[PDB]
């Protein structure tokens, strides 16, 4: 059993070894105290596990969000950094109230950033949205692009329902049964 | 893209001289 | 251990139905139900072979098996009521196959359900289709605009909808497809914002809106 | 008034920070010269004040570069507020 | 026994395992102490609790709201932290107001945020709300959404019919029966 | 120990029925009871088989099978007041079987059923259900507006109402789905912003004209 | 007994409590000094009590009131801060007088709050009120919202009575009865 | 130990078809299936000669020969629904095959599949592939231009679409394309901005643009 | 057993590793502990290594963004630092929502950077996109590059259809088989 994978962390090891089990290899998530945790796969499994660490990039980076950038533990903030830390916030609150749709297991929202309006005479521009969605399957999903867009419509000052993009798909066939360890 | 079944003349705050050129082909 | 036995405690939501090639058919009616029982086949606690049916993706299996070796085919939806026996609604006005043809079909679709004893073959008239679509669509006060066309029909509803009639339209499309399908009558809703709220404007024949006080727009018919 | 109540926090922000460097490195040398003393005593008052001084304008020959450029952009950062 | 996630909260493993039992996996909450909660899922049904992990985006992260941005320990307060922790109070106590309607489960309300009108010389926009919301089955849910439209209406300064959408849903069905454990 | 001894200390809100299929059925009232009953059922203390069924979802069971057995059929409601012998209330300007199609249309509804005896089947007149409609939506005093149309009728209720008006339509309505249904009379309770409640005149060089009622509402400035 | 909750308060714990004995199973409150209350159910009750945990959101969240994120002992008291803060007491003060009346059980009110409408030059706006309750089970409900509409009208500066809306209800149907021990 | 053994629990989303040339194909149903049934065979736990075969990939790869060995062929699909039995679809109104010609192509694309017994040829109208497609493309309300030549048509989608108009023809070309193959009739979905995007024109014969209230441009008549 | 790198990160090896056995020479992954790995092949498969460890230029840098060369720790902050971090976050985003959509291995996205019109009294640009992606082989993708300019066109201010431009492909042919020790 040769390892592939050490200090990893536990949300991180849960998606390797989710990705490994799509494709028929076999892994094993090992505890290591304060140090993470660590995957070690078999032995002819080596050559294709090295294979999809490269093609799907794992591990995992932590996920940015813009209200990282300007913390609000600073002692004097720019109105540049408070409008942007409030869109950010009005970003995540949306995409936590699209997963209590019936259906939706994950969504993703984006905004824009009208940052540069007060700076100058010019009157400040309209706002647009775009969201993602994954829905379960079984269901008709082309009339529930309209239930998203009625409802990020007149959350904001002033959208058109041509100024809203939403792409969503169905969600991929479940993967219930075990991988099998190879014989020797 | 103007759904009204009949025909006629709506005015939504108007002035009296935009409005009597709507009559001004009756 | 008897299949009935390793499913849940309620034995009322599923069917255990013997089938020809030596193999259980568990018949689920939704989603939820398909993966409950999907995961007790797949951990392993049965020792013989057996399968999961549904009602929809039996429905789009012998329409993928039929639009290859019976192409050119008008036909609505596969009914699964009752599951020894279903019933296939053809269509009337759109096809002119024998009886002989149709006993053919009737043979040839029993032979890919093995748990059917046999199928009923109905044929449904082409009018009733597309009036209780638009009956049924008057009935909600909704605006609508049908388009005929050979082999099939199109109702397009536009304008500024609110939350009441967008879920009456969700509703009435959703209780429509269960019984006919998507294969002859096609719903289109799409929203859109008006343009006319605060603006004046002359409509009939010579129609046109006036975007400020010295403003015009002449839109195309 | 949030560009008034922002450059008004930024300009005593600013204060605090450019007189505190020198105003440290004033104390730093200014105690390296009474706690190494404490053998070999010999003290006199008015002594400190030179190097002191000597302290500060070597410190600022340092920060005059930096000290400059803090200026340059909240005075450039202060009229556009203002016009634009 | 394998264990999968840990150091949990305890709202945290409330819900994975509420989401694991939906789809016949038995999972078991062990306490630690000072450490947190864990859960455990037995051999069979370990590739399938991946791959529900991974889909629902299992474990939950806490509720994002506006106020936790403009946190009330500050030592300066511009205009725009006042008037976004203003707001962010009345957006979330209309939705504890909401829960006490008769049939009413659950609830979620926006609101239009508008903070750059009262500093230059424009005169300020209308407001726009749009709430979320789940019944309790066996309603008529279509005569609900006039109720809801009727009690956010006279709430702010001047809203209109055509700027309040309620997207509303009834619940899942029940589950009641246990998931039953795997025999080998 | 039997069925109706698990249930609660108050024996008369659930009525046990024995089936034919060799079954029982417990018939609760609402939805609160009947998730009430399901848990007995569903921790499972007791030996033999048991359904809980109900009048709103024992009605939307069998329509599933009606309208892909007996299509174009029209109905209104199937009635659960004496559970062993249910009433099927059919519509009577609207059909064209004879009495042999009526007794294998209730020997078919009466095999869906297992716990009923005997199902019998009474043909309601089709203009009293739409009287008693505007009877009762004329005698809270409601602005209203009939939309008579083949196969069925329409009451649109608009404008911006106010709290009395809103409850008492949210009232009637509830009590006449529960008696008749949404098969043939919709109510279509909707509010937007015109202190006009739904009507519209055009004025010119007589007086004013009644309009035709369409989808658009003219906007109020008041 | 399998416990789910646990480090919970009093008022917290008479509600998780409530709910899960209006669906047919029975908990167990348990002090643990200064820990907090616990809650634990039978072994087949919990599969369905974690349904009813993860429907009805509970344990229930504190009520929030707008005079919290303005709190009286600041350094900094804006007019904002101080109008933000009398408002708030009105509605808390009117709702207590709702519930003084011949078959109220319970109140909610909502005042219209402004915020911009004294700085700038322009007048202050109207003011809008809302209202929730719930009755008393006999009592004609429709001719009660008459009387708050009279009592709500002139306790303000200037309202009209299209600017009040009463959203009021009859209280559910009483639960007398015990839940039931789990035989086997 | 056996191939039907070492693939996964469920014995049904593989098919294992004794080959002629003395070897054992496993036939999946997509590409997700396809590197679980090759990982098996690559990682070495198994003895004899094994393949995994698709129906893209054996599409594709009997495709490639038809374009040495008989160029200037017009066909659409070939179809593996039960994998002993192809059904090869030719084209009717474009071939000049007799009898025997079609007999010698079909012992030629035999030897090709070694899993298979012997391939059926039909041959399909020209007519209804046009048909089919201008038909579905009609039903979903999407806006079209067919463009007729010599040897397959073109459809083309362009303008400024919405989100709806997108995931109604995504799933229109995918549920084509995968019955009649992109062979012959192929769609353009070009979502592009408006031309001339906020340019007042003068269209027809003798064409300018104008870029500004005092310029004037005189492009290709627009 | 000849080595040639040594002190490497994990996750540079991981990639000398698997550009090494796509070219048939089996190599040693060696843990050292803090001084990190060492990557060994065989004596005959030296001079084979050592040629593509030049012509891939391994071991790989760290990726570099925008806003490394702008950290927060400066007590000032100057208006292009300002938009640089905040577009240097938008810019990471995209793609973090760009490889949650059906198909997608990996993606990148690219803004235009406008910085000079902030300040000066010149109006401002419009904004620019370039984005490729990595898809899942069987894919229709020439269908699939419609949804990405509609997911890219608006989540910002006004981009028009021919300021994005998407070149995407499809990923390579799995290496699935152990590369082989060389025998002699």
């Amino acid at each position: 059993d040769k390892d592939l994978l050490k200090g990893l962390d536990q949300e991180q090891a849960n998606e390797v070894i989710a990705v490994l089990q799509m494709h028929n290899i076999e892994a094993n998530k090992i505890d290591s105290g304060k140090l993470g945790y660590s995957i070690t796969v078999a032995e002819p499994d080596f050559t294709a596990a090295v294979y999809w660490i490269k093609t799907y990039q794992l591990p995992p980076r932590p996920r940015v969000e813009i209200a990282q950038m300007f913390p609000a533990d600073s002692l004097v903030s720019s109105p540049r950094a408070e409008k942007a830390r409030l869109y950010s916030a009005i970003e995540q609150r949306l995409e936590q109230s699209l997963q209590t749709m019936e259906g939706v297991l994950s969504a993703r929202v984006h905004i824009s950033y009208d940052i540069d309006a007060g700076e100058n005479g010019r009157p400040p521009k309209p706002v647009h949205l775009s969201a993602l969605a994954v829905y379960e399957r079984g269901s008709p999903l082309a009339h529930q692009i309209s239930d998203i867009k009625r409802f990020l419509k007149n959350s904001f000052a002033d959208v058109d329902y041509d100024n809203i993009s939403v792409v969503l798909s169905e969600r991929s066939d479940a993967q219930l049964q075990a991988p099998g360890t190879p014989v020797k | 893209k103007i759904p009204v079944t009949g025909s006629g003349f709506v005015a939504k705050d108007d002035s009296l001289r935009t409005f009597f050129d709507a009559m001004a082909l009756q | 251990a008897e299949l009935d036995s390793l499913l849940g405690q309620e034995k009322e939501r599923f069917q255990v139905l013997p089938g020809r090639d030596k193999m259980l058919y568990v018949a689920a009616q939704n989603e939820r139900d398909t993966l409950w029982a999907r995961q007790v086949l797949a951990r392993g606690d049965y020792d013989k072979n057996a399968r999961v049916i549904n009602e929809n993706e039996e429905n789009k299996r012998i329409s993928i098996w039929l639009d290859t070796y019976y192409p050119q085919l008008a036909y609505y939806r596969i009914h699964f009521d009752e599951p020894r026996k279903p019933v296939f609604w053809l269509s009337r006005q759109r096809n002119t196959m024998s009886k002989k043809e149709l006993e053919v079909l009737s043979q040839k679709l029993r032979a890919l359900m093995p748990y059917a004893d046999s199928v009923n073959i109905t044929l449904m008239d082409d009018v009733t289709a597309a009036g209780q679509a638009e009956a049924g669509l008057k009935q909600q006060a909704l605006p609508y605009s049908r388009r005929n066309h050979k082999g099939g029909v199109t109702f397009v509803i536009q304008g500024a909808l609110d939350d009441v009639e967008i879920l009456r339209a969700r509703q009435f499309v959703d209780s429509y497809y269960r019984t006919w399908g998507g294969r002859y009558v096609q719903f289109a809703i799409e929203l859109k914002d008006d343009w006319l709220k605060g603006r004046s404007f002359q409509y009939g024949a010579e129609g046109y809106i006036k975007m400020s006080p010295g403003h015009w727009y002449f839109p195309s018919p | 008034m949030d560009d008034l109540v922002f450059a008004g926090n930024k300009a005593l922000y600013l204060v605090l920070i450019l007189s505190g460097w020198p105003t440290i490195v004033a104390t730093i040398i200014g105690l390296l010269v009474g706690l190494f003393q404490t053998v070999t005593q010999l003290q006199e008052q008015t002594l400190p004040f030179g190097i002191k001084l000597l302290g500060v304008c070597l410190c600022l020959f340092l920060l005059s570069g930096w000290y400059g450029e803090v200026l340059l952009s909240y005075g450039r950062q202060v009229i556009f507020l203002a016009l634009a």
